RNA sequence: GUCUAAUUAAAACAUAGCAUUGCGAUGGUCAGAAAGUGAUGUUGACGCAAUGUGAUUUCUGCCCAGUGCUCUGAAUGUCAAA
RNA sequence: UAUAGUUUCUUUACUUAUUCAAUGAAGCGGAGCUGGAAUUCAUUUUCCACGUUCUAGCAUUCAAGGUCCCAUUCGGGGCUGA
C-alpha cells in the first residue's frame, strides 16, 4: 500500500510549524542564585500577542545581577498582570498573582500556571488559556509537592520547582463557536498544516486502513492495540473504553 | 604556593607567539612581469564613422580594451602612452566580447590632433 | 578628606551588580584538564588492588635527598667527557698499546628497564629505585615482587623525571646500583637499612590492602553528617 | 627483560588489577574522541610484536568502532 | 530615513533638555518626581528600621 | 467552498458543530540505515495526536454471546533461550 | 534451633561507570561570625534567618571609604570593604 497521512507527519516537510510571527518561546526566568535564595524583581513592560496561541504572552524586564544589563524574558500572562507591575521571582518572594515562587513555598490550595515538573525545565504544565495547576499537599521530608493537573491527574513533583501563581490568561476562549471553515482555517493558518481533515473511510485502501468499499464503513474494529505498527494506528489507539461518556470517570 | 585568581567561568585559547615566513626557498622563483601594461590595457583604436564622430565634435577617443582594464588602467596608459591628460573614462562590453573605452581628455587637449598623430583620422 | 565620602554599595542579591570574585571554582576548563583530573578522581573512587597501592607509599624527601645525592655520585657520562674518553683511548692504543685498559674502571647507576630486570634476575642489583609515575604500570607492577624473590632491596621513589635528570634523560623509570665505591658502601649499607624497613619488609602485609575506595567531600561529608545523626543516644 | 612479564600479565586479563585497568581506561577512552592520536602504545611489548619500533617516523592512533 | 540623520545637524535631531531626542517632556518629569520621592522614601525607610533596631 | 488538467462538478470531498480515543515529557503520534539524529514542539490537556458523524431543531432505543480493544495477576494451566 | 562455609533470588544503600537536563559552567558542600527563638541544670544543646515589596525612576569605569607600602608627581600596588 501507499504511506498514509499520519505516518507522512513525522517527516516535518509541510507539517512543521508557522513560527514566524511568534515573539519567542515563553520560558520561565533560568533559576541561578536570587530565585533560590532570595527574590528579583522585574516588571511588565507589555502583554502582547502571540501567533498560533490564545493566552497572551508579558514581556518582562529583569536586571542581570553579575553584569550591567537589562536581560528580557517572555513570560506567559497571568490573569490579573498589567503593565508596570512589579514581578517578584524566587524563594523568598510575595504570594501574589504573577510571582514565580517555588512550590514548597505556598499553601495548599494555591493556584499556579507554568509549572516546572522538573526545577529548571522553565515553563511546563499549565501554559494555556485558562488552566492551571492546584497545590493539594506536602512531602517536607521527601521534599515533594502533590499537584492537580488540568486533566485530573495526581502529580509528585519536587518541592524546589517552581510556578507562576494564578490562572492563565484567554480563558473562555473554546466556549464560542467559530461558525466558519474559514475561521478554523485561519486558526491553523499560524499553528500548522493539519487542516482541513478527510475522512479515511471516504478515501481508497490504499491511502488509509478504513479505505475502499461500496458503502463507506470501517469493517474492522476502529480500536487498535498500542502494540500495533505506523501505518495501522487509525481510529482510536488503546482505548480501554469506548462509547458516549455516561457517568462519572471515577478517577 | 597559590592559584591565579580568574573572574570569568569561561576558558580562552592562548595567544602565542605566532611567527613569519622566512622560510628556505621561493615559491615560483621569477616574480611574473607585469600581466597587464598599458601596451596590453590599449589594444588599437575604433575606426567607425560613429566613433570619429565623437573625436572631432566630444574630444573624445574611442579605444578597444582589454576585458581585465579597468578605469584607473585605461586612465593612465592614455597618460603614459600619449602624453595627454584624461578628464573621464566610459566603458562598455560590446556584444562580440571585447571592451570598449570612450575617454574624454581635458580641454587642452585636442583628440582631433592626437588621432592623425596616433595614424588615424 | 571633606570631598570624599563612603557610598558602600550594597551587594545583596536584588541590588548593586555583582563585583568581579574569584570564579576559578566554576570554570569550564578544557577536555584534557578534565581528563586529566576526572582519572585521577576514578582512580581512587574505586577499590584499588594492591599490586596497585605498592606504589601510593613512596620514599620519604629526606631519605629520599640522600639516596639521591648517594646516586648524583655515580653518574654516567656525557657525550663531551665520553668524546674526550675515546680521544684518550685512541692515543693510548698507539702510544701505549693498552688492551683498551687505559681508562679505568667506571661505576655509574644501571638504567634501564630490561637491563635493570637481568641484573635483578642475576642478582648483581645492589640497590633499585623505581618510579610511581609510569603511565602504563605494568611495566612496573612486577618489579616488587621481583626485587623480593630475588632479595633485592627496591625503593618506589617519586619522580622518573627525576630518575631522568639523575641519568642525563628525561625519564627513566628506573635506576639500580649494582656496583659501588669502597667510599660509599657504607652510607649504602645504612640506606638499605632504612629502605628494606619500608619496602621489602612491608611487602607481605600491603599485598593485602586494597586501596582506594575514597571519597569526595561534598559525599564524606553526607557520610559524616548520617552517621553522627545515627550515632546519637 | 621486562617484555615477558609484560606479555604474561597482559594474559591475565580477568585478574584484579587488569579488570580494574581497564575499568579506568576504557573511561579515559571513551572521553577522548573516536580517533585520537596516543602519544605511545598502552602496550609496547605487543606494539613491537607487530612491528612498532621507538624511533621517529612510527606513529600510534587510537580508535573505537561500534560493536555488533 | 535613518541614514539622513547623519548628514543633519545635532540641533535637527534633539532638544535641550536631558534625554532629549529620546524621551518625552513629561515622561522626563515624571521619571525625576519619581526617583526624588523614591529616594526620599528609602531614607524614610532607612530610619524607620534605625528606631526599630535601637528600640529593640 | 473543493475535486477527476484532456468524456463524470454531483447527492461525492471539505466545513462549522457533535462525540469518542491516546498522552502529564524517562510521555502520546510519526520519521530515520544509524546517530551526541529528528517533526509535532518558539508546544503542555481551552494542548497535541488519531478516528468517526456532519449546520440548526428534535432525538440518538435493546444486545458485550462473536470478532476486536482494554483491565486485572496469589495460580496442580501452557510457555523460549540462558 | 545456632553456626563457621558454599550458593541462588528479593529489599535497601553508595557513587565512580552509564543516562537525563541546564548554564556565557557564578555563588555548591562543610564550618564559622552576627541577630532571633531557645532550655540551659554548667557551659552550652541545638533550630531558624545571616542587607532588596506603596511607586512603569536610577543602579556600569579593578568601588568609594578604611589601612599598609612605594618614593611623590602626573601618582602605582596590596589587604579589607565582600
Ligand atoms: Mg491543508
Ligand atoms: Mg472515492
Ligand atoms: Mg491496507
Ligand atoms: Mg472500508
Ligand atoms: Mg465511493
Ligand atoms: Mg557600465
Ligand atoms: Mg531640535
Ligand atoms: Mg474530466
Ligand atoms: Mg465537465
Ligand atoms: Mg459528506
Ligand atoms: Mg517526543
Ligand atoms: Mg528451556
Ligand atoms: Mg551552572
Ligand atoms: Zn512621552
Amino acid at each position: 500500500g501507499r504511506v498514509i497521512r499520519n505516518q507522512r507527519k513525522g517527516a516535518g516537510s509541510i507539517f512543521t510549524s508557522h513560527t514566524r510571527l511568534r515573539q519567542g518561546a515563553a520560558k520561565l526566568r533560568t533559576l541561578d542564585y536570587a530565585e533560590r535564595h532570595g527574590y528579583i524583581r522585574g516588571i511588565v513592560k507589555q502583554i502582547v500577542h502571540d501567533s498560533g496561541r490564545g493566552a497572551p504572552l508579558a514581556k518582562v524586564v529583569f536586571r542581570d545581577p553579575y553584569k550591567y544589563r537589562l536581560r528580557e524574558e517572555i513570560f506567559i500572562a497571568n490573569e490579573g498582570v498589567h503593565t508596570g507591575q512589579f514581578i517578584y521571582a524566587g524563594k523568598k518572594a510575595s504570594l501574589n498573582v504573577g510571582n514565580v515562587l517555588p512550590l514548597g513555598s505556598v499553601p495548599e490550595g494555591t493556584i499556579v500556571s507554568n509549572v516546572e515538573e522538573k526545577p529548571g525545565d522553565r515553563g511546563a504544565l499549565a501554559r494555556a488559556s485558562g488552566n492551571y495547576v492546584i497545590i493539594i499537599g506536602h512531602n517536607p521530608d521527601e521534599n515533594k509537592t502533590r499537584v492537580r493537573l488540568p486533566s485530573g491527574a495526581k502529580k509528585v513533583i519536587s518541592s524546589d520547582a517552581r510556578g507562576v501563581i494564578g490562572v492563565i490568561a484567554g480563558g473562555g476562549r473554546v466556549d464560542k463557536p467559530l461558525l466558519k471553515a474559514g475561521r478554523a482555517f485561519h486558526k491553523y493558518r499560524l499553528k500548522r498544516n493539519s487542516w482541513p481533515k478527510t475522512r479515511g473511510v471516504a478515501m481508497n485502501p490504499v491511502d488509509h486502513p478504513h479505505g475502499g468499499g461500496n458503502h463507506q464503513h470501517i469493517g474492522k474494529a476502529s480500536t487498535i492495540s498500542r502494540g500495533a505498527v505506523s501505518g495501522q494506528k487509525a481510529g482510536l489507539i488503546a482505548a480501554r473504553r469506548t462509547g458516549l461518556l455516561r457517568g462519572s470517570q471515577k478517577t | 604556593k597559590a592559584l591565579k585568581v580568574r573572574t570569568s567561568a569561561t576558558f580562552r585559547l592562548p595567544k602565542t607567539l605566532k611567527l613569519a615566513r622566512a622560510p628556505k626557498y621561493a615559491s615560483k622563483a621569477v616574480p611574473h612581469y607585469n600581466r597587464l601594461d598599458s601596451y596590453k590595457v590599449i589594444e588599437q583604436p575604433i575606426t567607425s564613422e560613429t566613433a570619429m564622430k565623437k573625436v572631432e565634435d566630444g574630444n573624445i577617443l574611442v579605444f578597444q580594451v582589454s576585458m581585465k582594464a579597468n578605469k584607473y588602467q585605461i586612465k593612465k596608459a592614455v597618460k603614459e602612452l600619449y602624453e595627454v591628460d584624461v578628464l573621464k573614462v566610459n566603458t562598455l562590453v560590446r556584444p562580440n566580447g571585447t571592451k570598449k573605452a570612450y575617454v574624454r581628455l581635458t580641454a587642452d587637449y585636442d583628440a582631433l590632433d592626437i588621432a592623425n598623430r596616433i595614424g588615424y583620422i | 578628606n571633606p570631598l570624599t565620602h563612603s557610598t558602600p554599595k550594597n551587594f545583596g542579591i536584588g541590588q548593586a551588580v555583582q563585583p568581579k570574585r574569584n570564579l576559578s571554582r566554576y570554570v569550564k576548563w578544557p577536555e584534557y584538564v578534565r581528563v586529566q583530573r576526572q582519572k585521577k578522581i576514578l582512580s581512587i573512587r574505586l577499590k584499588v588492588p594492591p599490586t596497585i597501592a605498592q606504589f601510593q607509599y613512596t620514599l620519604d624527601r629526606n631519605t629520599a635527598a640522600e639516596t639521591f645525592k648517594l646516586f648524583n655520585k655515580y653518574r654516567p657520562e656525557t657525550a663531551a667527557e665520553k668524546k674526550e674518553r675515546l680521544t684518550k683511548e685512541a692515543a693510548a692504543v698507539a702510544e701505549g698499546k693498552s688492551k683498551q685498559d687505559a681508562s679505568p674502571k667506571p661505576y655509574a647507576v644501571k638504567y634501564g628497564l630490561n637491563h635493570v630486570v637481568a641484573l635483578i634476575e642475576n642478582k648483581k642489583a645492589k640497590l633499585v629505585l623505581i618510579a610511581n609515575d609510569v603511565d602504563p604500570i605494568e611495566l612496573v607492577v612486577f618489579l616488587p615482587a621481583l626485587c623480593k624473590k630475588m632479595g633485592v632491596p627496591y625503593a618506589i621513589v617519586k619522580g622518573k623525571a627525576r630518575l631522568g635528570t639523575l641519568v642525563n634523560q628525561k625519564t627513566s623509570a628506573v635506576a639500580a646500583l649494582t656496583e659501588v665505591r669502597a667510599e660509599d658502601e657504607a652510607a649504602l649499607a645504612k640506606l638499605v637499612s632504612t629502605i628494606d624497613a619500608n619496602f621489602a619488609d612491608k611487602y607481605d602485609e600491603v599485598k593485602k590492602h586494597w586501596g582506594g575506595g575514597i571519597l569526595g567531600n561534598k559525599a564524606q561529608a553526607k557520610m559524616d553528617k548520617r552517621a553522627k545523626n545515627s550515632d546519637s543516644a | 627483560g621486562a617484555y615477558k612479564y609484560l606479555e604474561e600479565l597482559q594474559r591475565k586479563k580477568q585478574s584484579d588489577v587488569l579488570r580494574f585497568l581497564q575499568r579506568v581506561r576504557v573511561w579515559e577512552y571513551r572521553q577522548k574522541n573516536v580517533i585520537h592520536r596516543a602519544a605511545r602504545p598502552t602496550r609496547p611489548d605487543k606494539a613491537r610484536r607487530l612491528g612498532y619500533k621507538a624511533k621517529q617516523g612510527f606513529v600510534i592512533y587510537r580508535v573505537r568502532v561500534r560493536r555488533g | 530615513r535613518p541614514r539622513q540623520y547623519a548628514t543633519v545637524s545635532k540641533t535637527h535631531k534633539t532638544v535641550s533638555r536631558a534625554y532629549g531626542g529620546s524621551r518625552c517632556a513629561n515622561c522626563v518629569k515624571e521619571r525625576i518626581i519619581r526617583a526624588f520621592l523614591i529616594e526620599e522614601q528609602k531614607i524614610v525607610k532607612k530610619v524607620v528600621k534605625e528606631q526599630t533596631e535601637a528600640a529593640k
